[PDB]
RNA sequence: AGCAGUUGGACGUGGGUUAGUCGAUCCUAAGAGAUGGGGAAGCUCCGUUUCAAAGGCCUGAUUUUAUGCAGGCCACCAUCGAAAGGGAAUCCGGUUAAGAUUCCGGAACCUGGAUAUGGAUUCUUCACGGUAACGUAACUGAAUGUGGAGACGUCGGCGCGAGCCCUGGGAGGAGUUAUCUUUUCUUCUUAACAGCUUAUCACCCCGGAAUUGGUUUAUCCGGAGAUGGGGUCUUAUGGCUGGAAGAGGCCAGCACCUUUGCUGGCUCCGGUGCGCUUGUGACGGCCCGUGAAAAUCCACAGGAAGGAAUAGUUUUCAUGCCAGGUCGUACUGAUAACCGCAGCAGGUCUCCAAGGUGAACAGCCUCUAGUUGAUAGAAUAAUGUAGAUAAGGGAAGUCGGCAAAAUAGAUCCGUAACUUCGGGAUAAGGAUUGGCUCUAAGGGUCGGGUACGAUCAACUUAGAACUGGUACGGACAAGGGGAAUC
RNA sequence: AACUCUGGUGGAGGCUCGUAGCGGUUCUGACGUGCAAAUCGAUCGUCGAAUUUGGGUAUAGGGGCGAAAGACUAAUCGAAC
């Protein structure tokens, strides 16, 4: 029931947290998530074809 | 960003050691790791192996050298002098 | 959860005692003594680890065919079809430069 | 220590077959003077020494 | 243990004048689609390994089990 | 009334060298017919790292001449020496950097190393890391070459005493400061016992000359006989000067 | 057994420890130590390959053979030293009052030895295929040499696997049921070994790259040949199968001093993840630190030697046959089996490790398991010991803020002097924090003409309304700070 | 123009807070014919390395060993038994 209500997004306010940002869910994971996203999004387009390599070399260092 | 103004990598320090012996330490520490060219394969791929070692990451080419390059002065002097020597003896 | 024990009397956590988790037919969790894992054989000449060659703990290689522990090349099991064939091509060019060396030299020796 | 040498498993042995009272038939011997036995060892009182 | 997914090698394996037992294990099995039908383990005791012929078709089962010697001794289940 | 340290080193207890992980002796090869009459090429097959020592290890494989084998040497590298190397050991080898030749068959104004004492002990002089010894004489109705060695010394050897041609590898290591005990118990516990050193002033008159006192000080003078024996023998032996060297 | 005692680690009498596979045994480490030799009045000391005449391995496979009355080869030079290092090989299920990786049943594997059959190779005598990386059931190989394995630091993040955890459906059993709950708990297992498949890395073939491209969380790589298209390999690891359901587990019905059982059913299919523990892979950081040795096993180079009929030899291919000794093995491993004079709040090395809260292996509560042991009863004086609270004052107490109190988590704001420019810094200082109902962002897989949707799932963040005796890090847990001097 | 700045990434340090661990500051608390010939409680220092530790081994008494207190060398140390 506390997992549910959890789920649905209570008691993750303000007092309800010990730990830091960083402990709770890390930078790097957060990073490591976005960094994963957005290269499999690029090596999807760049197989699929709607961007040229070109395109994707210069997406890949700007992501 | 600019992490420091000039500590570098002797920030890893703090505020230790002295202000002195940590430029002269910092001075070295940019030498020892620094990547070197190779003279054998023309790649900047050299890098230090236990002081007195510079190993080639291509090509595998292990090179004695310095402590912290991998060509001091006083063996690029030796070299030049052996080189003269050998020149003089044979011919 | 259930909790394992080590099977054999070595108490301490060293390489040789390494253990496993297995659940048996039984359905209950034991410890499985894990031997080392065996290392692949490596060249002689760059170190790099050679292909077409099981890896087994040493005393395993008396076990199996020939077969596994060598390639059919020269320098089967020993090197790595890349030094075999630079050991041939400078085989093979080193001793015509000796016949090279050869002739240059009775050609100077001749003259004078 | 469960890992015993044949000569620790051996003194062990012979204090095990020692451990035992005085037969009471020794007591009704002539001229008997022996009460009790007055080598007798235990586990928790004393230590053997190996 | 082996499995063997031969007949021919089976029907020699059980004359190799080393092999005494043998064992018919009769499975009641499923297969694709979830219809029940009868799996046939002929498990033949040579010196070395046990060696398992699997036959899903209960007619090669009954055919193989009247082939087999009989010097040999057989088990069921 | 007590030994004291300086006088306990010498039983070698806990003082030896810790000499588990060294590669080997860093010896020249012996001085044998190839190399007294004519040369020999070895190979440099590895530059290793010795422990204790601050300068690296070439590991030169010869031919066996006598017997159709392979012989292992471990030379102390030259800087400027690399794997692959031939290095060619003899009388009649040429100068190269690397190369191991006795020092009549070079010309004044030589940089060698790992340069012997006397012909055929396998390398004494100059071994320690940048360290090089520069031949400045000969001397040939004798025998006889005159050097300077890393100290200043004026030393005369014979002519057929080997040498390694370039300077010992790893130079400039004191350069750099060790910023910390942590760094200087590293450097020590692979070389030996010597660390860390507890002043004399601090210890108890029964530990050592300088011990005692309401204060911490030396009591009579650190400059110590070259005559005075074993125990007394703790400050400055037999000092010519004291002082910073100033005129 | 500092009370007791019918109990006991006690007293009396017995029973109990089963191994080719677990260890020792073997190897070497730091080191101990004979011999030769030297010293010493000597007990003995040095040294460990020395300044020694230090020696044993196969004969080309065989009848003048207990194999020599022959060559040929090896230049090393005791031994001890690890029940945590190196190491040939065993697992599951059952079993005892007490033993089990040791017994029993089934299924293996290793080493040593003998040795037959099938296959293979052979009139091109010692195989063939692939361009190649390499493949195979095999597919001669002495001296000698070379190489590999054994064989190796530590930290960091990332990837994969296992076991656990969480969880959905279903097939059983148990609980709760005034009301509610398609509900709460529980079983749903698969060993060593074997076959076939299975990969990061690495390598090969084609091709020839600037419009530089590929690519990692971490920026390395490419004319010394990238991307790309094909392949080759190691088999950590996973999957399918054999083991193996016949075992184990959960049930049901019948038997009901039944010998003490019988019969039947089910044991199935998934999901998930910055989870935990652990193994591992490719990397990266560090070092004036670069992180054992030997036994042992294998391969290669070499070509000494040996040998061709319907299979001459040889078989590292398969199947067969025999053997595996000695010692240890019970139990405690500690608030009672060890040491501390003892049944002592002390000390003593290590493996496994569930749910919630939470950052957490913290504290607090529970499941499996274990204990409920420590002289007890009554009463509630002073003085204690341990824990608290206290009006107003707030260090006036004291040598001295000793002791206590205050502060404390997280989020946001704000932060001085000085500085070696790294810090100081959680400076100082200040707001917020519950519950409930919502909102919005942050993902994975699934298609195109030779602009967009199904579908699945996790917990992070930010905001809003409402709400309450303004409570909310509600227990626990948890910095007092500042100015200075030596 | 030499070159500056910002946001990320990354995960260094004999760095910090803090478990286990290792110590042992203060109470000059408890006990002080003790649980104990050095313990107990709170409070503390430190906690990834000059770390902590088992086993093996070496050093032996006018000797050892000592990051030094005349410390430690089997409840024995300004010379053990
Ligand atoms: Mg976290
Ligand atoms: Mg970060
Ligand atoms: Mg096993
Ligand atoms: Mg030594
Ligand atoms: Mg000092
Ligand atoms: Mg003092
Ligand atoms: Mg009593
Ligand atoms: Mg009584
Ligand atoms: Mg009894
Ligand atoms: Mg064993
Ligand atoms: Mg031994
Ligand atoms: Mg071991
Ligand atoms: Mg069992
Ligand atoms: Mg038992
Ligand atoms: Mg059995
Ligand atoms: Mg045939
Ligand atoms: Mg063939
Ligand atoms: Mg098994
Ligand atoms: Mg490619
Ligand atoms: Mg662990
Ligand atoms: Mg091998
Ligand atoms: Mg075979
Ligand atoms: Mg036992
Ligand atoms: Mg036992
Ligand atoms: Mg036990
Ligand atoms: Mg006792
Ligand atoms: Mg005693
Ligand atoms: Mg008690
Ligand atoms: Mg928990
Ligand atoms: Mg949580
Ligand atoms: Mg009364
Ligand atoms: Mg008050
Ligand atoms: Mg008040
Ligand atoms: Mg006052
Ligand atoms: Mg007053
Ligand atoms: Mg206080
Ligand atoms: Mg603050
Ligand atoms: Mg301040
Ligand atoms: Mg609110
Ligand atoms: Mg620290
Ligand atoms: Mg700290
Ligand atoms: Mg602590
Ligand atoms: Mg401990
Ligand atoms: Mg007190
Ligand atoms: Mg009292
Ligand atoms: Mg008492
Ligand atoms: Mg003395
Ligand atoms: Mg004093
Ligand atoms: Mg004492």
């Amino acid at each position: 029931a506390h997992a549910q209500s959890k789920r649905e997004g209570r008691h993750s306010g303000y007092g309800k947290r010990k730990g830091t940002r960083e402990a709770r869910l890390p930078s790097q994971v957060v990073w490591i998530r976005r960094l994963r996203v957005l290269r499999r999004l690029l090596a999807k387009y760049r197989d699929a074809g709607k961007i040229d390599k070109h395109l994707y070399h210069v997406l890949y260092k700007e992501s | 960003a600019k992490r420091t103004k000039k500590v570098g990598i002797t920030g890893k320090y703090g505020v230790r050691y002295g202000s002195s012996l940590r430029r002269q330490v910092k001075k070295l520490e940019i030498q020892q790791h620094a990547r070197y060219d190779c003279s054998f394969c023309g790649k900047k791929t050299v890098k230090r192996g236990a002081a007195g070692i510079w190993t080639c990451s291509c090509c595998k080419k292990t090179v004695a050298g310095g402590a912290y390059t991998v060509s001091t002065a006083a063996a690029a002097t030796v070299r030049s002098t052996i080189r003269r020597l050998r020149e003089m003896v044979e011919a | 959860a259930q909790r394992v024990t080590f099977r054999r009397r070595n108490p301490y956590n060293t390489r040789s005692n390494k253990i496993k988790v297995v659940k048996t037919p039984g359905g209950i969790l034991r410890a499985q003594h894990v031997k080392k894992l065996a290392t692949r054989p490596k060249c002689g000449d760059c170190g790099s680890a050679l292909q077409g060659i099981s890896t087994l703990r040493p005393r395993q290689y008396a076990t199996v065919s020939k077969t596994h522990k060598t390639v059919s090349r020269a320098y089967g099991g020993s090197r790595c079809a890349n030094c075999v064939k630079e050991r041939i091509i400078r085989a093979f060019l080193i001793e015509e430069q000796k016949i090279v060396k050869k002739v240059v030299k009775e050609q100077t020796e001749a003259a004078k | 220590a469960a890992q015993k040498s044949f000569r620790i498993k051996q003194k062990m042995a012979k204090a095990k077959k020692q451990n035992r009272p005085l037969p009471q038939w020794i007591r009704l011997r002539t001229n008997n003077t022996i009460r009790y036995n007055a080598k007798r060892r235990n586990w928790r009182r004393t230590k053997m020494n190996i | 243990a082996r499995e063997i997914t031969d007949i021919k090698q089976f029907l020699e394996l059980t004359r190799r004048a080393d092999v005494k037992t043998a064992t018919v294990k009769i499975n009641k099995k499923l297969n694709k689609a979830g219809k029940p039908f009868r799996q046939t383990k002929f498990k033949v005791r040579g010196s070395s390994s046990l060696y398992t012929l699997v036959i899903n078709d209960a007619g090669k089962a009954k055919k193989l089990i009247q082939s087999l010697p009989p010097t040999l001794k057989v088990n069921r289940l | 009334g007590r030994v004291i340290r300086n006088q306990r080193k010498g039983a070698g207890s806990i003082f030896t060298s810790h000499t588990r992980l060294r590669q080997g002796a860093a010896k020249l090869r012996t001085l044998d017919y190839a190399e007294r009459h004519g040369y020999i090429r070895g190979i440099v097959k590895q530059i290793v790292h010795d422990s204790g020592r601050g300068a690296p290890l070439a590991k030169v494989v010869f031919r066996d001449p006598y017997k159709y084998r392979l012989r292992e040497e471990i030379f102390i590298a030259n800087e400027g020496v690399h794997t692959g190397q031939f290095i060619y050991a003899g009388k009649k080898a040429s100068l190269n950097v690397g190369n191991v030749l006795p020092l009549g068959s070079v010309p004044e104004g030589t940089i060698v190393s790992n340069v012997e004492e006397k012909p055929g002990d396998r390398g004494a002089l100059a071994r320690a890391s940048g360290n090089y010894v520069i031949i400045i004489g000969h001397n040939p109705d004798e025998n006889k070459t005159r050097v300077r060695l890393p100290s200043g010394a004026k030393k005369v050897i014979s002519s057929d005493a080997r040498g390694v041609i370039g300077v010992i590898a790893g130079g400039g290591r004191v350069d750099k400061p060790l910023l910390k005990a942590g760094r200087a118990f590293h450097k020590y516990r692979l070389k030996r016992n010597s660390w860390p050193k507890t002043r004399g002033v601090a210890m108890n008159p029964v530990d050592h000359p300088h011990g005692g006192g309401n204060h911490q000080h030396i009591g009579k003078a650190s400059t110590i006989s070259r005559g005075a024996v074993s125990g007394q023998k703790a400050g400055l032996i037999a000092a010519r000067r004291t002082g910073l060297l100033r005129g």
